[PDB]
């Protein structure tokens, strides 16, 4: 089903269409690590965690961090057998190819290649934006796990007006379940399901199945089996409680919500194992 | 990158460096823009990035079509479909003898076809102008140029301010709107859709004072009951000279009922109230050009 209400400048049916027939386009492997022995699930927990931080240093927003993820992973499932010391510079490359995209006044390749402490140049990086992209055939346009959940977001504060681009809805439950979406993108088993369950998932935990039917469209024998595998991460954020909103310096209130942040999930995401 | 002979250089712009070149053993001509990565220190432009990206997945007979992109030494080639013409160039070709009114009505109907197309897949064009609208000899006119496009989000957020070519920008965002969408990509298509009927720019300025006055003295000075909001804006200011609207009788004389309904609807001034892309399809002014397709109604 289509959540969408009336659309004044598209019809409704055929906007939402085209966003689901997009992630028919963009495939996930959640087991691409088995093309490379060399590599540990835990290795990819540990970039991508560092990545939220560096997006957070320089104020970068959630949809950045997440491009970077999709276009890491989707390049991995191109490619075979690569070592643990080439992890930070394709991970590194891959924020800098999503800054460049999202970003109005992305950060300069010398920052990008500053934070990774002298381990990845300048040229490294330009060497390996142009490797992933031509891997990714260009392909640099996906609906990320963040996307659909600013989607869930504004349907469940529609008004009489049904103005689904003005953006209406508090911030501070968004960072939450972001909150629990940042966790679980840590983990690779998450990439069995697609991006638009999983955030639908999320929002299900700290609200109900009749919310997230009504503002996802999924019934819930769709989610439940990820309703099932997000268990044990819903409750690790619910043992510790949620964050608050932060004002970033530079960044409007109106636009807080929308910038990355990263506290110490690393002991979090080992709780969810059994 | 070979079989390809370059004939012709199109231009050095914003976009790039064009060249037309000719297939040596099919005949097949394109047009190929090339991107130095040497001179680059930021790698692939952000431009590039973008408009290969939104291209790659924006496959529609009136979008110039991305064919091909090839990384060959220290450069990056993009392989376009090639026309001959672009639309201001034969505005002034015609500018003596007048666009036939059908083949004005064939150009906007496809102009919005494109456009819908575009916004259906959450893509704004954010600089539709003559320069960026191409036609061959067949009758066809597609959107070019993306690289000032961007996809937006559902709901949108705050993207680049100050956007669109000035004689085509919307009032919105000359007032400093905090948030926009698909509304001014109908504004500028109304404004060549009046060029195309008046052989002359409707809203001709120089500076963004004289172009929000221009369309002041045309429109009409906006208040809050025209456009919900227009007071409250940031560069809105309450010293601006009040004209009246003028009768579309003059502003587009050969335009019909038809045709100054839906030029109307096009430069409304409200954003939220401009008519849609999809809607426009739909105006009896393309009445004889289309037929209403039947509606489920369920
Ligand atoms: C010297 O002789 C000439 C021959 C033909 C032209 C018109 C033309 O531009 N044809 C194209 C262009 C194209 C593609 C090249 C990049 C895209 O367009 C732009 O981003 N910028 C354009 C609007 C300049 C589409 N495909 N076909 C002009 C002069």
């Amino acid at each position: 089903g289509s959540p969408l209400p009336v659309l004044s400048w598209a019809n409704r049916e055929e906007v939402w269409k085209i966003m689901l027939n997009k992630e028919k386009t963009y495939l996930r492997d959640q087991h691409f690590l088995e093309q490379h022995p060399l590599l540990q699930p835990k290795m990819r927990a540990i970039l991508l965690d560092w990545l939220m931080e560096v997006c957070e240093v320089y104020k970068l927003h959630r949809e950045t961090f997440y491009l970077a993820q999709d276009f890491f992973d989707r390049y991995m499932a191109t490619q075979e057998n690569v070592v643990k010391t080439l992890l930070q510079l394709i991970g590194i490359s891959s924020l800098f190819i999503a800054a460049k995209l999202e970003e109005i006044y992305p950060p300069k390749l010398h920052q990008f290649a500053y934070v990774t402490d002298g381990a990845c140049s300048g040229d490294e990086i330009l060497t390996m934006e142009l490797m992933i992209m031509k891997a990714l055939k260009w392909r640099l346009s996906p609906l990320t796990i963040v996307s659909w959940l600013n989607v869930y977001m504004q349907v469940a504060y529609l008004n009489d007006l049904h103005e689904v681009l003005l953006p209406q809805y508090p911030q501070q439950i968004f960072i939450q379940i972001a909150e629990l979406l940042d966790l679980c993108v840590l983990d690779v088993d998450c990439l069995e399901f697609p991006y638009g369950i999983l955030a639908a998932s999320a929002l299900y935990h700290f609200s109900s199945s009749e919310l997230m039917q009504k503002v996802s469209g999924y019934q819930w024998c769709d989610i439940e089996n990820c309703v099932k595998w997000m268990v044990p991460f819903a409750m690790v954020i619910r043992e510790t409680g949620s964050s608050k909103l932060k004002h970033f310096r530079g960044v409007a209130d109106e636009d807080a919500h929308n910038i990355q942040t990263h506290r110490d999930s690393l002991d979090l995401l080992d709780k969810a194992r059994a | 990158m070979e079989n390809f002979q370059k004939v012709e250089k199109i231009g050095e712009g914003t976009y790039g460096v064009v060249y037309k070149a000719r297939n040596k053993l099919t005949g097949e001509v394109v047009a190929l823009k090339k991107i130095r990565l040497d001179t680059e220190t930021e790698g692939v432009p952000s431009t590039a990035i973008r408009e290969i990206s939104l291209l790659k997945e924006l496959n529609h007979p009136n979008i110039v079509k991305l064919l091909d992109v090839i990384h060959t030494e220290n450069k990056l080639y993009l392989v376009f479909e090639f026309l001959h013409q672009d639309l201001k160039k034969f505005m002034d070709a015609s500018a003596l003898t007048g666009i036939p009114l059908p083949l004005i009505k064939s150009y906007l109907f496809q102009l919005l076809q494109g456009l819908a197309f575009c916004h259906s897949h959450r893509v704004l064009h954010r600089d539709l102008k003559p320069q960026n609208l191409l036609i061959n000899t067949e009758g066809a006119i597609k959107l070019a140029d993306f690289g000032l496009a961007r996809a937006f989000g559902v709901p949108v957020r705050t993207y680049t301010h100050e956007v669109v070519t000035l004689w085509y920008r919307a009032p919105e965002i000359l007032l400093g709107c905090k948030y926009y969408s698909t509304a001014v990509d109908i504004w500028s298509l109304g404004c060549i859709f009046a060029e195309m009927v008046t052989r002359r720019a409707l809203f001709p300025g120089d500076s963004e004072i004289d172009q929000l006055f221009r369309i002041f003295r045309t429109l009409g000075t906006p208040d809050e009951v025209v456009w919900p909001g227009v007071t409250s804006m940031p560069d809105y200011k309450p010293s601006f000279p009040k004209w009246a609207r003028q009768d579309f009788s003059k502003v587009v004389p050969p335009l019909d009922e038809d045709g100054r309904s839906l030029l109307s609807q096009m430069l409304h001034y409200d954003p939220n109230k401009r008519i849609s892309a999809k809607a426009a399809l739909a105006h009896p002014f393309f009445q004889d050009v289309t037929k209403p397709v039947p509606h489920l109604r369920l």
